[PDB]
């Protein structure tokens, strides 16, 4: 089988960069390189193909090259929307092995997040399980230290984050912690703390309720 | 003696740029009286099937290329001068039109 | 206008099997080579195999030879992906793609959208949907798609006539081996009790429908 | 838009093994009622010039190579065999002998 | 200019070895690379043209190959008169580049040297200088230690050395130190030790003389 | 039977010229291309340019453009490299070799033995030569060349009816600037003072031309 190396695995680019992207094969696979672009849970979308033809449709800013086996894409002013990961194939040979792909992110301004929290459900709370939520809103870069204190003591082992995949137009990301706890242990507390360190924050903010309590 | 396996052959075939040795005469046809040295010259041009009676391997993008090739006139002695050949970067398979 | 419709994603036990079908619109797959790909979550994408509809030649990855068969059948317009004697390892969103003459050999222009084949022992359970109520300018609110298996789920905002300021996370599998999202949207605190949000979550692999109307708690 | 030397065209197109596509029907004459598919298969074969009327490039080191073509007979369906074709390694400028 | 780097730059192997030298074209050379071998201060001669052809009348055990812009001489059974540098030349686009030559020596047993040691010449010490040269015959490995001690006195600056080209047969080298001085130096002074240190000479050898006295 | 000979090395000025000549038999260099080829005594080989005689066609390296032309004289059957200009770095052996049908374009497979152009202000010195005497089993004695410009220096033995066991060693540069060497010569005891051990030595650049008898000396 060909192998296929891309390189970098992921790489950060700010708007209008020139970004390239390796791809390189372990024999000579004629021209037969093609380029997909891919936007998660999506799927691929034909960049280039035979190393260096535009697919129909593609904008131009898209571009590849490469002869032997050593081939480029190269988007020549990155935009907000190119955000994806890049895959290399290869046609020459059975099987039609892929590259890694490579990983693209925009890079932008610094956003601090909007931090929301959120009780318990009345209706969850009869079934026997406490969930809380908080919830970091449009922030960037993704790097954020989310900490819980139940009536002040620190928490460890039953939070869980999901992070929002990056946005297409504004570059930013979102992201919630879920605290899962037990109903008889939720019960036997009052103050829910969700403590948020980010760097577009001067100062770690923190966002909270006591139960019941409105 | 290891087998092409189908998909691969049909792949490695179809419709392509492919380097090809062509003779100088066949692309200069009104120059008779000289012998050209090299006869021929190294291009991309279109190559390969499109399998499909109703298509044709044709070229889509086009460029130039200039080689200094040595025109030989017989009792005239021989100078080398610059020819153009045109290349072909891209090819379709295309409808046939009459 | 081309387009690709895959079908017959689910949930299958370790040993069994599965038809995906890919059914083609806008072209004949006749005239045509169509190719499956597919991409364990998280992974990269593995080619599948290929075939040639036109006299049935089909050709695949040595990691899934022997028990996957691809079909076709040219007067239903229609690719067949056959998993017989499935593994761990086979769990991913199988994409079905064409190759036609209007690029070079095997650069696939059209794809589907892709059914996620999902190998586990484990047992179908549709979700409870739980409100993220706002609080007391913007505010968020929103809705805790919580302990269902397997994947995917799907959330819209007020039968998708909501879709501004929309964030539905990644589901995330808790220790307990059930899965759970949160969709969340901000929207200005004034319209609050003005606007109604129910938000919409369906859950295919369960037949689970549930619209959860999202209102500041009483108290 | 840069010249190519004429010792540079001249090496480059003397006579050399290069890939050339090949029409299936050329190397198997007598398949007169087949349809072959792919029509053409990549080959090694000898090509480019000598640039002397008394030489022609020929192959003087020859090996085999094996395809999966499929040969369509009208109203018999396809089946798909292999076929082997001759590539050539070594090429010279050989004299012409009649 | 296509550059051609070979490697290794130098190697050192045993009769009957397989040895390989490769070379590598900065850019495709289509096949024409072609090999050459030196023996020194002899023209080279033509081993394999075309990448992978032997040149007529060279011996089999010569073979090449590559495709692309890496290529491989080998040498499948290394003999003792293949000692000799070889490059590889690239005929594609000039200028022809060549590389830089990979420098193969024959690795065989140890054998100590011979030692001699030649007094000035009666007709030289005429003219007015002395050179007194100390001879080592046909030893392996190359390295040698050879020190001059006049009546004792350990010499440096005066002493000059040349090494034998590695002989096709056998194997060896052979080296003579020559030791320069001024006639009305040498005239002053009784002894003249030429002292060598070898690998295969279990002590030191020391071969000497006195002026005049036979 | 191909040959090429060269001839025409010397020593020059820099700044200076130098026209050597590279004369064929056993082919016409007409129905072939001559190239040169120079090594910088200690370095590799480097090329200095092509002619097409048939033509006069000629392609030099930048390195030696404008200085260097490369001629042509089918009549005679005989390549010329002229030499204008020179410089210190132009120091080499010169090969001339051809390339002919029986190969690919530029593997040249033979050549001239190769000339030796030495660019100095420095003057010709024919050499002195100075035995080696034996010692008082096998025997060593020799032959002292010494201080002489520029090379090269031939050494042979007895008309050259000795070859066996016989070493003559790379020249050496004098912290003078002028080249000695030694060539010496293994010979049976026995043999010694029943055999005549006389070594001619060869000094073209000066007609120098020193027979030494080698013998014990007296005492």
């Amino acid at each position: 089988d060909i192998q296929m190396t891309q390189s970098p695995s992921s790489l950060s680019a700010s708007v209008g960069d020139r970004v390239t992207i390796t791809c390189r094969a372990s024999q000579v696979i004629r021209r037969s390189l093609a380029w997909y672009q891919q936007k998660p849970g999506k799927a691929p979308k034909l960049l280039i193909y035979a190393a260096s033809n535009l697919a129909s449709g593609v904008p131009s800013r898209f571009s590849g090259s490469g002869s032997g086996t050593d081939f480029t894409l190269t988007i020549s002013s990155l935009q907000p929307e190119d955000f994806a990961t890049y895959y290399c194939q290869q046609s020459n040979t059975s099987p039609l092995t892929f590259g890694q792909g490579t990983k693209v992110e925009i890079k932008r301004t610094v956003a601090a997040p909007s931090v929301f929290i959120f009780p318990p459900s009345d209706e969850q709370l009869k079934s026997g399980t406490a969930s809380v939520v908080c919830l970091l809103n449009n922030f960037y870069p993704r790097e954020a230290k989310v900490q819980w204190k139940v009536d002040n003591a620190l928490q460890s082992g039953n939070s869980q984050e999901s992070v929002t995949e990056q946005d297409s137009k504004d570059s930013t990301y979102s992201l919630s912690s879920t605290l899962t706890l037990s109903k008889a242990d939720y019960e036997k507390h009052k103050v829910y703390a969700c403590e948020v360190t980010h760097q577009g924050l001067s100062s770690p903010v923190t966002k909270s309720f006591n139960r019941g309590e409105c | 003696h290891e087998v092409v396996k189908f998909m691969d052959v049909y792949q490695r075939s179809y419709c392509h740029p492919i380097e090809t040795l062509v003779d100088i005469f066949q692309e200069y046809p009104d120059e008779i009286e000289y012998i050209f040295k090299p006869s021929c010259v190294p291009l991309m041009r279109c190559g390969g099937c499109c399998n499909d009676e109703g298509l044709e391997c044709v070229p889509t993008e086009e460029s130039n290329i200039t080689m200094q090739i040595m025109r030989i006139k017989p009792h005239q002695g021989q100078h080398i001068g610059e020819m153009s050949f045109l290349q072909h970067n891209k090819c379709e398979c295309r409808p046939k039109k009459d | 206008e081309v387009q690709l419709v895959e079908s017959g994603g689910g949930l299958v036990q370790p040993g069994g099997s599965l038809r995906l079908s890919c059914a083609a619109s806008g072209f004949t797959i006749n005239a045509s080579w169509i190719h499956w790909v597919r991409q364990a979550p998280g992974k990269g994408l593995e080619w599948v195999g290929a075939i040639y509809p036109y006299s049935g030649y089909t050709n695949y990855a040595d990691s899934v030879k022997g028990r996957f068969t691809i079909s076709a059948d040219t007067s239903k317009n229609t690719a067949y992906l056959q998993m017989n004697s499935l593994r761990a390892e086979d769990t991913a969103v199988y994409y079905c793609a064409r190759w036609g003459h209007s690029t070079s050999p095997w650069a696939m222009d059209y794809w589907g959208q892709g059914t996620l084949v999902t190998v586990s022992s484990a047992s179908t359970k549709g979700p409870s949907v739980f409100p993220l109520a706002p609080s007391s300018g913007t505010a968020a609110l929103g809705c805790l798609v919580k302990d269902y298996f397997p994947e995917p789920v799907t959330v819209s905002w007020n039968s998708g006539a909501l879709t501004s300021g929309v964030h539905t996370f990644p589901a995330v599998l808790q220790s307990s081996g059930l899965y759970s999202l949160s969709s969340v949207v901000t929207v200005p605190s004034s319209s609050l009790g003005t606007q109604t949000y129910i938000c919409n979550v369906n859950h295919k692999p369960s037949n689970t429908k549930v619209d959860k109307k999202v209102e500041p708690k009483s108290c």
